[PDB]
């Protein structure tokens, strides 16, 4: 979820 | 008299610095967008999106700005400088110092859930009963790439005396590489190589262009890798796509600091890592490679950068 | 081709921004030294002190830099960019983000006791068996004021088309106001008003000039108020001394952020507070007042500024 | 000692 995926 | 009427007009004219420990015989040059009013490349679009919205009457006194987001910090100082109210949304996952900065600039902040990332942040279209609010929409607002076409690209052309052969830029909204490429290719007529950079963790541009399954993923390179193709990325002027991993991007940013004395952010390391790989190909040996460094490292003190 | 061989050559050319909520009818203009390679005015002297020391052979490959200190962050990026080792000393009391930044730049850090302040930091002359180390001595090294005489002052002259009437600058080493005043008064021949700013908590310039007891004191305005008269402060070109208190300096810096959209440090607020007072005197009503903003607010996220 | 006095 780091980026996050969005 | 070179006196700006407010801080928004002082955007751009960022410097070109030759790298000594990357590339081959000085063929890698970096553009330091850390040296902007609110200290990132987004200063340019924070100003122009607000300017354009004024010019076609959608932004007026008493309207309140909204968007999802460095773009936030850019819109915030412009809102403060020109006298607008502003609400924002940002993924919770972003560095504390950009959280802290927004509050001091007068923003109404609203963090969003990190797992949902930018898509989640864009819980903002939610925000805009209209009439009061206006959403500036950096991912599709054409005023984003055209400020780069009007200033950033020309700055690169002029400072290199037309000698730039390659432009390497990470892609978030895609505004930077689009406007820059359009300027140099269409306005100045030079067939350079435009290189988009994305994380290997979330290579949606590479997968799209290959006609493969688009599978975005989580990564640490703040600024890029939105997980989708943004409208403000003009795929037609992109010649090449390079992927870079988070660890290497971080390591590269640290090297820029300790070996070049350049205070660059995480995405700046990704861009240089990509540029360095192209720069060490014999086909690029006689080519001047210009790399966008989008931000400065003090905005990342709380991150894995430090 | 405007490409710098390393980051040290990209110093200066900082912008002039007109203030809207200070002064009277736009008579207060600010010079944003936050927009420099390591994001403070000291970038200019970090570069030139190192440059000059190279030019007269005291700095060579294999010698290690020392001094006491934003000057540290300036010398550190220059040391990194040009390939020198560097040890530093700094009062413990200074903001964490300048502590954190130095470590990432490759510095050998040595904090000193806060109560002793800069005098204590200058526990550095201790450091320099010679032959290996060279101390650059920012408080007396003439290469400090002369870079301001060569660049900062001329930048102010040119951008105002010779119309600058007043220059307001806080005093640390005194290099800024000295070089700037010498440039405009002696090189360009205009009899401006040079205004030194110091904290009301530690008004040693005011007390000295009044022939009174010099009694320095503790204060929160990082950057200025060394507690003594530095050799690099040329008292002869100082026309006026303004004192400013810490709380007001902090409040003024916050206002610059929220009302002007300018990301300025604590000493920047002190300088503007002083300028604002002069600017609201009828005798200064037709006068263009140029104020040095030495640094940027993200270097103060850990401070009472936020 | 804030400044500090030195
Ligand atoms: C999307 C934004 N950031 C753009 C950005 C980018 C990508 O630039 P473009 O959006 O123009 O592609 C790269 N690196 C950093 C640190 C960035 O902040 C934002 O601040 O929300
Ligand atoms: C003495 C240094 N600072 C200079 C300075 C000054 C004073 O500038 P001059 O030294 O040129 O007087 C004002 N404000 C800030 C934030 C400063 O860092 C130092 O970084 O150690
Ligand atoms: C700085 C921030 O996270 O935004 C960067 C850009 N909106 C993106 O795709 O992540
Ligand atoms: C930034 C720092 O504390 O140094 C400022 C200057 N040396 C002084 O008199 O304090």
């Amino acid at each position: 979820f780091e980026y996050g995926d969005g | 008299m070179a006196i700006y009427a407010d801080n928004s007009y002082s955007i751009g004219n960022t410097p070109l610095v030759r790298l000594k420990h990357f590339g081959h015989n000085g063929n890698v040059v970096v553009k330091i967008e850390g040296r902007n009013p609110s200290y990132s490349v987004k200063c340019r679009i924070g100003a122009n999106m607000v300017w354009q919205a004024e010019k076609d009457g959608t932004l007026t006194k008493g309207k309140e700005i909204v968007d999802a987001t460095n773009t936030g910090i850019a819109l915030a100082y412009v809102a403060a400088a020109r006298g607008y109210k502003i609400t924002l949304t940002m993924p919770e996952t972003m560095s504390l110092e950009r959280k802290r900065l927004l509050c001091g600039l007068g923003v109404n902040l609203v963090l969003t859930e990190g797992a949902k990332g930018m898509k989640g942040a864009i819980k903002a279209e939610e925000i805009v009963d209209p009439s009061r609010y206006v959403m500036l929409k950096q991912f599709e607002n054409p005023a984003n790439p055209q400020i780069h076409r009007e200033t950033t690209g020309p700055e690169i052309w002029k400072d290199t005396d037309g000698k730039v052969d390659v432009v390497v830029a990470g892609v978030g909204t895609g505004g930077s590489i689009t406007g820059i490429s359009r300027a140099i290719k269409l306005d100045f007529g030079k067939q350079i190589t435009s290189v988009a950079v994305e994380p290997v963790e979330s290579p949606v541009i590479s997968q799209t262009l290959a006609g493969e399954e688009v599978k975005p993923g989580p990564h640490k390179i703040q600024g890029i890798g939105a997980g989708f193709i943004p409208k403000n990325l003009d795929l037609s002027i992109i010649d090449r796509v390079e992927t870079v991993d988070s660890d290497t991007a971080l390591a590269t940013a640290r090297r820029l600091m300790a070996e070049e004395g350049i205070l660059a952010g995480i995405s700046s390391g990704a861009a240089v890592a990509a540029a360095d790989r192209l720069a060490k190909l014999p086909e690029f040996a006689d080519k001047l490679i210009v790399v966008i460094l989008p931000s400065a490292s003090e905005r990342y003190l709380s991150t894995a950068l430090f």
